[PDB]
């Protein structure tokens, strides 16, 4: 047997079905939480460009899509939860997908706005605006992702053991 | 310092306080403020480019019928219509041209097709005599435009002189980069200034009905705004 | 508030819903009728490309399609409603659009042939030749658009005010 | 010299002896190892490219019913359900996301719709009681990744560490260029050695019926692979 | 009249326009229960050893648990916390109300130094343990700062034009 | 980076799951665990100091009674007993020395005073029969110390060797500065490491009883710590 020893920098997806990203269900007219938290797993780094796609495909309880006057934000946030100002990319609404089609074309796919990085110990999150008087998110169908492996659309995540390289630190605090 | 946003016609990064809505007349054709924002304390200043800065407007109006012993199926509009982004077919448009609902019945109610070349549509159940109805087609024939105003309701400006129709605004399809609608002018303003978001058309659009089923606000607009923190 | 003083050279395009354009009815085999007058409006100048697009969506007075070997002419006239043999642009059929995707898509974008230009005042007729036994144009439903806006693809009218620039005299 | 084949679940190239399929578990949640490949004797060696070599996988399980004399007409089911790469319509997709056959009615049986959000499906038809069913639906919840064996049931490495989900796997149109899939990772190994086809996931899938429709092999697997002759 | 320096002192409280605050139930830190910000043109000084006294009380007029916790912590604009340059992370027992302002002894200071530039926030969260009562805005009352006296400290404020 | 917290017996800056309670026990007088705090995932380490740190410990215990047709009016108790800080009075205290409530009449119960030499104290009502009766007296006679514990229950080293008692701790007037107490010992830890803090007593306290009126949780530990954020 032989396999190439391939680069460090792995181009890899986020989705659901992971270790180090959760979710939880929300209401109505609820800003503040994480529908979804993400976090960096210990000795990595993670890396999100500027031109990466991003696909939250969230859903009501009864299989429904929901107001599209509903907003979208991810954020990035320092260590407790606390998000910060800066750096914050993908103010969304939650209208103008067309979830059919979305990932599937380069049209349709909306990308990120500016570049980010996460550190081996930090935060993302994905707050979710709801008017009230209406129906609340299910964790159990929505669904969030991020990156494009599998296409030559689209960008991928980078990804990096934090052991590996020496300016690994370097890039750590130039954030 | 410099980011990328989307603001909507409800609250987003402002607050819903420094928004404002409101609808159109019909009677003496004027040149209404439907919409408008102003700038809140927190921001430094906003800035708006065209040919860089997306943009999505879906409007609609209100129409209301008597149900008879008569197998209607088919109502007279009082609006210009035609499909969205054109096709004969329903279900394939980016979105419905036209939702009915019945206030007896508590349900949506499909559409079949329509002429789209008279004020006309057609329904796909049958109503009964009696039943209230309530219908929200397209709009069409309109016009939509810019202005800024320093603080007191004391405009200094224009975006840009020319009004760009509604009509042709349905007619491309949105949300595709090369074909996003992308107007002209480059306007900034600052604290407590404002955009107001303006329209000239006959019929009578909505913004809130609190029996519509496919979401609350019925219309939406959804731009693309720099803002410096 | 701060507007940017944006360029003269404004870029535009035209519909029905204007006050220097107007249209009529056509019944059948009748090229001299103009189905629509473009006119200059005053102390303003417009300019048409040569790669400008084109977009005429005629229809019957039953909301239907016309018969596709119908001929669409636009011409540039002298004053005095008088037609000229130069300076004509886009004799097409009124066939072979596609009017689903006609404005929406860069291939189905038909373009003029050669540039065009339009002093304060001066006409430009839209003569439609329909063969005999057909039925009518509707002008509640026909409709022209000429240039793109509001997109990467395609190209604007220029537009100026004749009152503004010094040397629009001599290129008028 | 080289050239680019493909390679399937079943024959091809081999000669159906240095292929062999297998089933997943369902009770203890492992890395099963449901297909895996040997290089013949008569090749030289074999190379896999990602961002090179196009692939396809469509998997499936099987679930089973019983007649009763209520018009059952929708059934349950114990996977997680969605349509082929989304859409609420059945024969427009690329391949139907579910397929029903009768035992007694030796006939297919069509599908209208299903919700998608719970483990739900329609049928078109009406059972009858008693009647022995069998449904093949869609797969979903689970990943797929690769191994190579050096010709004794004894690993050396793997081809790229991260699993991919099948769930993914069937949401992305197939069979586009452009939109094509390709994995990571650049493997090549000789003869007698084997690559295996892993997967994690709890539902038990299937690769023979003897009493399925389209086709005899419900599944499949088909890759772009390089060989030296 | 003397001209009296522009690093004027003064102490804040709750009837003024640069402060707010809003009831709250139970379990909610997210909240603020009360809400300062930054005049227009004018620069806010806080030192480390300035005093703190809350004074909140439940709708019957009584105090509330005193495992409840109390944190001032500044905010960048937009409503955004931050984690450096927050002070008097403290509980909401161990006061004695009667005697908290008064005595110096009883009077709590902060930890750490602290500004508010022309557009800036302070915010007081709250998190109070569930099945308890909820704040009532009526009754609680908030000072920061002792004018007037010789122990403790007093606010700064100045003029930026 | 560094900062000044206060940290209690619930939630706070940890969440209350890194946290966790326990009683002691009274017939093997044993130096049990009653509380302990692990440090979470998030923070950087956490540091202790003595003579730089404060520190707040109210324990109490629970005993219960029966009521009789004779006024009783006085209890003995189980529990060396002493004032606040000393003094006869009640109302003047830092805190009630004890507290006592009626499960029939749920009220409150006042105190007038008591002995507090002998295991005494005095109630103000008058109880009738059969009613059932709780009270939360002060506790006296122990001993607290602290140790550390690195991620398995294995422990490294002890904070500073020698106990101080309970009855000391009571006996000092709490949250003055300059009489405000101040342990000895230079500790520090890091992510799930534990600091476990433990008591030597023979009496049962309490730290949950759902119908004492005084707050929800009855005793309390609030401590000042240092934190690299």
């Amino acid at each position: 047997p032989e396999i190439g020893n391939n680069g460090a920098e792995k181009q890899i997806s986020l989705h659901k079905g992971q270790p180090f990203i959760d979710t939880q269900d929300v209401g109505a007219a609820d800003p503040n939480t994480p529908a979804v938290t993400i976090e960096g797993p210990s000795d990595y780094v993670i890396a999100i460009d500027a031109g990466t796609p991003v696909a939250p495909e969230f859903r009501d309880a009864n299989g429904d899509k929901l107001d599209p006057s509903t907003r979208v934000t991810i954020q990035k946030c320092d260590k407790q939860g606390n998000p910060l100002g800066d750096g914050i990319v993908f103010s969304d609404t939650l209208g103008r997908f067309e979830y059919s089609k979305m990932r599937s074309d380069p049209d349709y796919m909306r990308k990120t706005t500016t570049s980010l990085m996460i550190d081996e110990r930090e935060i993302v999150k994905i707050f979710v605006e709801v008017p009230p008087n209406a129906n609340g998110m299910d964790a159990d169908n929505s669904r969030i992702t991020i990156g494009d492996d599998t296409s030559d659309y689209g960008k991928a995540v980078g990804i990096v053991e934090h052991g590996d390289l020496s300016p690994a630190e370097s890039k750590a605090v130039r954030q | 310092q410099t980011q990328e946003y989307t603001i909507n016609h409800t609250g987003g990064v402002l607050g819903d306080s420094y928004v404002t809505t409101a609808s159109n007349q019909t009677s003496p054709q004027r040149e209404t403020a439907v919409l408008s924002f102003e700038c809140p304390r927190k921001f430094e200043e906003i800035n708006y480019v065209g040919q860089r800065d997306a943009t999505r407007f879906v409007p609609r109006t209100t129409e209301s019928i008597t149900g008879s012993a008569n197998d209607d199926t088919v109502v007279d509009l009082t609006a210009n219509i035609q499909p969205v982004a054109g096709e004969e077919v329903i279900a394939e448009q980016d979105y419905p041209v036209a939702v009915a609902y019945n206030v007896t019945q508590g349900v949506e109610v499909d559409v079949v097709d329509a002429d789209y070349a008279a004020d006309t549509v057609t329904l796909g159940t049958n109503p009964a005599d009696g039943d209230e109805v309530k219908v929200w087609p397209i709009m069409s024939d309109g016009d939509v435009q810019f202005r800024l105003i320093n603080q007191f309701g004391q405009e200094e400006g224009r975006v840009y002189p020319w009004s760009t129709p509604l009509y042709r605004w349905h007619d491309f399809p949105q949300l595709k980069r090369g074909r996003e609608i992308n107007l002209h002018g480059s306007a900034s303003w600052s604290e407590n200034e404002t955009l107001e978001i303006l329209l000239d058309a006959p019929q009578a659009l909505t913004w809130e009905d609190s029996d519509y089923p496919r979401g609350q606000y019925v219309t939406t607009l959804e731009q693309d705004v720099e803002i410096t923190l």
